[PDB]
RNA sequence: GCUGAUAUAGCUCAGUUGGUAGAGCGCACCCUUGGUGAGGGUGAGGUCGGCAGUUCGAAUCUGCCUAUCAGCACCA
RNA sequence: UGGAGAGUUUGAUCCUGGCUCAGGGUGAACGCUGGCGGCGUGCCUAAGACAUGCAAGUCGUGCGGGCCGCGGGGUUUUACUCCGUGGUCAGCGGCGGACGGGUGAGUAACGCGUGGGUGACCUACCCGGAAGAGGGGGACAACCCGGGGAAACUCGGGCUAAUCCCCCAUGUGGACCCGCCCCUUGGGGUGUGUCCAAAGGGCUUUGCCCGCUUCCGGAUGGGCCCGCGUCCCAUCAGCUAGUUGGUGGGGUAAUGGCCCACCAAGGCGACGACGGGUAGCCGGUCUGAGAGGAUGGCCGGCCACAGGGGCACUGAGACACGGGCCCCACUCCUACGGGAGGCAGCAGUUAGGAAUCUUCCGCAAUGGGCGCAAGCCUGACGGAGCGACGCCGCUUGGAGGAAGAAGCCCUUCGGGGUGUAAACUCCUGAACCCGGGACGAAACCCCCGACGAGGGGACUGACGGUACCGGGGUAAUAGCGCCGGCCAACUCCGUGCCAGCAGCCGCGGUAAUACGGAGGGCGCGAGCGUUACCCGGAUUCACUGGGCGUAAAGGG
């Protein structure tokens, strides 16, 4: 009746999730990131962006977001962030971003 | 990948394959890249195989996979031989 | 394996010929693994044709008589002699059918000294009245109705555990014995009249009918000669008897023949499938006939050239013009003749083939092709 | 197929004496010698100025019917004789000469055209080595047509091959009479071919 | 393959009430023409779809069968 | 190197002009007749519905067990069954199902065609080069036990190994915020900071072998974009609100209104917008002297669709032919609680129709998938079958053979035609009978040599016991159309504007070359006629190449 391609489906619902999570982590990361980079959390702001960069790239390591997929999200995270650490911030903990 | 197979030209029972380069996924007698030489099975005519050596090599120096019998028609065509 | 023989029932309506048929199978399944109907004793294989046993349907019942080696006159205990019986009985001689085994069914009904043996008197007396073994006939006793419900309880029962169960063998023993198996000359070409026509998923047109000569198998060229257009040559791709594949299916087995790539129109009844070159369409032909006398049930008057009755060849029923050769005029009954027929429909003839000449719900004459005019 | 039938009836009709039967069609009775007129019931009464058409029809037929080539080939072969660089006059005619069987006939071997054809359809003929049975096989320069061996001792091959002693072959063909060979030195010529045919008309018959 | 209905002169189509089968449109030979129309003349025929049985009497009651029209006859 | 004409308006003539014939083309059909082979080709309608079979799998050289048979019994025996080793059944994990194949429904469209741009981009496997591959934790299947259940299956808990998964270093390197430099749409280099690498499998084990990580260069195939070209209706005239642009975001591999907020009001249109019809486009195809006209089916190229409609996951790649999620129409099972199904893949049924194929043989070749290989899967493919559908090749006989049978038909009764035609005599010998009997097939592999070059060896053929060769050898199918003219081909009879013919003009009303048969004759031949449809002739939509004072046409 059936074909061993379902093999290719179950083998999906899996990765189908494996990267879904890695995804929604960067989202809940980024939000919770800029969410503080604009408030004035210089230190404990980059802290997150430096954490993000990490979680984002590793995603790249897989079939999830690839190539520019993250190279993109970065140039906006640290982009957006710093463009907030100017509402009277000064990148205290010069963790990820650079002067 | 990019291989070096053959295309079945010639009537029924009357083959006349054509040695050529083409992105594997193509259809046998399907559009290919550039021609390299021919082959006549029944060996009718002492002119039943040529292969543009010079050209045959370029395609390899850049990564071209021949067939198993394509490998051969080249072996008969002394392509790897370098002395 | 076990020799095969196409059989059936006959008789007057409501007697039970239709249901006796029910009993015959069933039972035969207990002591026989893997079991028109099909059942098989522990000695033979079998084909049965419950006839419609009723006026009107006769026309396809007679074609049912042509298709059998033996008739099973069924009769009721409470009843006995009956009109439809007297009828579906003389037609037993006309259309071959050698030997006849009467089964007094409903046996289990109103007791009586005579009756039981008084009925065998209205039988045996009515049997010789038609020049048959009216004296030495296998008359069995044991209502099949009643036995057909004993096997329904539990689908397994050997050699008669319920009286009537064994009384079903009085037949399953009286028919094996008594009624031998004739020849079906396979050394001849091929041939076999068409009874009906079916259609199927992937297959298509299948032909039902008895094989007369030789044998067929997948990969054989054949001719479909039988009225309309012209003979149609086709290859047989399906040879299955009784719902299951028959390998070479010879003469004496009504299998379904699948004629490659055809339609269900080009293959209607009264046709014939034979060896490419066996039989051809012929509309005019000589033939020595036997006008059936008035005392034999047929014409009680006679006729004159120009008459036009109906001839029944094999499994057909057609109308032709009788052109009596100069001098041949008012040829009365009980008389044999020799004239010609000109069927209004081209038909499959092979010179020296038997046929009859009827008219008006009665048999009028017996003929056999002599030579073919056209 | 290639007609097959009364052919000394066309000796008539076209009224330009023909010899498709060879020996007899060559005697004092080519059928033509007794009836210079078309067959049929009438055949000998006034004639309407044959239409510009007509003419061309007789001219073709005259030729096409002078070989055995059934239209289909002839007109087909005609076409080939067009594209071919050069006058359609010669060429075609030549092209009609290139016929293996004809050639045979052209080179003794057989008494008439209709005969040379059977010779090819039975094996008796053979070219530069291997043998041929296609009346259609077209002959090329320097190719010699040879009789087979199994036949050489045949009653017919005899007499027929005898008619050579003395007579000479067409100026584009040779002949080893004893070794039955003779080559095809070159596509014959308009003048060489003394045929009762006005090619230039047969041509005109196909533009319309 | 089972029934049901329709089968009436060349065509339309009347009817009966079991018994010497109608109407007109047409149509055939006339006189006339070149031929026809028209005009004046003369009429001459129905296998009641077909083969067959019943009656003293068969197109009307019986039986069969043929072209055609309508039907949950109809997968070895 | 290339152009041909006529029949028809008259009492007759010339002019305009419509119609029509002679030509060539066809995936055809219908009629009558039908012997062969090879090469082609074979639903043009219902993108209708499909009882069955087969189309996509392959790795133990990624890993761990189930299991059937063999090595040696842990100890000392059956015990903690440990291990040597090949089949085998799923499961895990990998590359592959996104090509091959099928169809044209849709679509007037940057869809296709074509020439370009990408400083706006991707690409598995494939070769070149640079650097590497050190340590670490764990889950779920398989399996064992318990359950619901008609079933399809599936729920609970418990171990378990990996090239499956996550964390650290490692930073040759690449990705990002920012600053400088040369360059100019995001390309190239440079400094600080941040951020990511990774798997072991095989045997002959400090060395090969297929892999892994990141980087870069090459190749191949792609996405997007642009000028240009792309059918009819104007009795269709105005069309638009995410509509036109901006700004900042989301999303993307990437540009962009693609999407969304904000503003501004634009954008398009007689150079034909908006709407309606039709239709997959080209390479090409038929015709034509050419220019044009008509066309887009065999094969290739691009696109589109996979029962109808929507969608996302997986991945380099699809929003997925034979995978998934849902709605719908419809079919099948049903323990009536919830399952199952898409042949526009191959073979075939049926429905419609004027009409279009075998439930096939083989993987030997070729080609594609997976592997170290062996080799396995392959209805793509290579062959075969049916169909005069087409083309080309072939036969039904060849040479004799009468002032001229017979029969049939005209007949100025003298005699003329069928007719050398037949008969007959030679001869050849399609078939049928006999034996031999193919190439296509040489490599993966093995051996010397490093699995290099090179050299050496072997197995392997579905069509086939067919083709072709040699031997023997029987005279052995013919049919259709037409004969007043256009147009090759004439007479007798029957018929009496009746029966009937007819592409056009027209024939038939008691002599018919025209109706019907006959004799005869002409074209063609397994074909030949008819119908349908494209071009031509038609300078008859005219550029080539026309016309408008009365023929068609000047606008009052
Ligand atoms: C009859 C239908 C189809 C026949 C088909 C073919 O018949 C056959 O051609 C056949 C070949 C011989 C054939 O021609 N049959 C054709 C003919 C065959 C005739 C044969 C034999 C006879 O002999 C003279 C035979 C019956 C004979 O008659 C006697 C009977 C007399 C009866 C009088 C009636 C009586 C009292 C009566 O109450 C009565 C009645 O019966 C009917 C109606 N109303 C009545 O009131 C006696 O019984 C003898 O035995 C082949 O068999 C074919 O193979 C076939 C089967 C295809
Ligand atoms: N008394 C009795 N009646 C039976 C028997 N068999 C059948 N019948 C009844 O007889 C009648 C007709 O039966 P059926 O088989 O149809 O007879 P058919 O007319 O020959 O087909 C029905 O009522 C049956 O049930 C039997 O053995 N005995
Ligand atoms: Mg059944
Ligand atoms: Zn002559």
């Amino acid at each position: 009746r059936n074909l061993s391609a379902l093999k290719r489906h179950r083998q999906s619902l899996k990765r189908r999730l494996r990267n879904k999570a890695k995804k929604s982590a960067i989202k809940t990361l980024s939000k919770k990131a800029i969410q503080l980079a604009q408030e004035g959390k210089a230190e404990e702001a980059l802290k997150i962006m430096r954490k993000a960069e990490s979680l984002i790239d590793k995603a790249a390591k897989g079939s999830t977001l690839h190539k520019n997929a993250a190279a993109r999200r970065k140039s906006r995270l640290m982009r957006k962030v710093r463009q907030l650490l100017e509402a009277a911030g000064a990148p205290l903990i010069g963790g990820g971003l650079s002067a | 990948m990019v291989k070096i197979r053959l295309a079945r030209f010639g009537s029924k029972h009357n083959p006349h394959y054509r040695i050529v380069v083409t992105d594997a996924r193509r259809k046998r007698d399907g559009k290919y890249i550039e021609k390299i030489g021919y082959y006549d099975p029944r060996k009718t005519t002492p002119d039943w195989l040529k292969v543009d050596v010079e050209r045959a090599r370029y395609w390899l120096s850049v990564g071209a996979q021949p067939t198993d019998t394509a490998r051969r028609l080249l072996r008969q065509a002394g392509v790897f031989r370098q002395e | 394996t076990k020799p095969h023989v196409n059989v059936g029932t006959i008789g007057h309506v409501d007697h039970g010929k239709t249901t006796l048929t029910a009993a015959l199978t069933y039972v035969a399944a207990a002591e026989n693994p893997n079991v028109h109907v099909e059942y098989e004793t522990a000695k033979r294989h079998y084909s049965h044709v419950d006839c419609p046993g009723h006026a009107d349907y006769i026309k396809n019942m007679i074609t049912g008589a042509a298709q059998m080696d033996g008739a099973i006159l069924v009769v009721s205990a409470a009843d006995g002699p009956m009109p439809q019986t007297r009828e579906h009985i003389l037609l037993a001689r006309q259309v071959g059918v050698p030997y006849i085994v009467v089964f007094m069914n409903k046996v289990d009904m109103v007791d009586d000294p005579e009756l039981l043996d008084l009925v065998e008197m209205e039988v045996r007396d009515l049997l010789n009245q038609y020049e048959f073994p009216g004296d030495e006939v296998p008359v069995i006793r044991g209502s099949a109705l009643l036995a057909l419900e004993q096997m329904h309880r539990n689908p397994k029962t050997r050699r008669g555990e319920n009286e009537w169960v064994d009384k079903i063998w009085e037949l399953l023993d009286a028919i094996d014995e008594y009624i031998p198996t004739p020849v079906r000359d396979v050394d001849k070409p091929f041939l076999m009249p068409v009874e009906d026509v079916f259609t199927i998923t992937g297959r298509g047109t299948v032909a039902t009918g008895r094989i007369e000569r030789g044998k067929v198998k997948v990969g054989d060229e054949v001719e479909i000669v039988g009225l309309a257009p012209e003979t149609r040559r086709t290859v047989v791709t399906g040879v299955e008897m009784h719902r299951k594949t028959l390998q070479e299916g010879i003469a004496g087995d009504n299998v379904g023949v699948l004629l490659r790539g055809v339609s269900r129109e080009e293959v209607e009844r009264g046709q014939v499938l034979a060896k490419p070159g066996s039989i051809t369409p012929h509309t005019k032909f000589e033939a020595s006939v036997y006008v059936l006398k008035k005392e034999e049930g047929g014409r009680h008057t006679g006729f004159f050239s120009g008459y036009r009755p109906q001839f029944y060849f094999r499994t057909t029923d057609v109308t032709g013009v009788v052109q009596l050769p100069p001098g041949v005029e008012m040829v009365m009954p009980g008389d044999n003749v020799t004239f010609t027929v000109e069927l209004i429909k081209p038909v499959a003839l092979e010179e020296g083939l038997r046929f009859a000449i009827r008219e008006g719900g009665r048999t009028v004459g017996a003929g056999v092709v002599t030579k073919i005019l056209e | 197929g290639r007609y097959i039938g009364p052919v000394c009836r066309l000796c008539r009709r076209e009224g330009v004496k023909l010899y498709l039967k060879g020996e007899r069609c060559y005697s004092p009775k080519c059928a033509m010698e007794r009836r210079p007129y078309p067959p049929g019931q009438h055949g000998q009464k006034r004639a309407r100025r044959p239409s510009d058409y007509a003419v061309r029809l007789r001219e073709k037929q005259k030729l096409r019917r002078i070989y055995g080539i059934s239209e289909r080939q002839f007109r087909n072969l005609f076409e080939e004789a067009s594209k071919k660089k050069g006058v359609t006059g010669s060429v075609f005619l030549g092209l009609l000469e290139s016929r293996l069987d004809n050639v045979v006939y052209r080179l003794g071997f057989a008494v008439s055209r209709r005969q040379a054809r059977q010779l090819v359809r039975h094996g008796h003929i053979t070219v530069n080595g291997r043998r041929v049975d296609l009346p259609s096989y077209r002959v090329r320069p320097g190719d010699e047509i040879a009789v087979a061996e199994k036949s050489r001792n045949l009653e017919l091959i005899r007499q027929n091959l005898e008619a050579m002693k003395g007579r000479k072959v067409g100026p584009w063909l040779s002949l080893d009479v004893e070794g039955m060979k003779g080559k095809f030195l070159r596509l014959p010529d308009r003048e060489d071919l003394a045929l009762p045919v006005n090619e230039q008309l047969v041509i005109e018959f196909y533009s319309r």
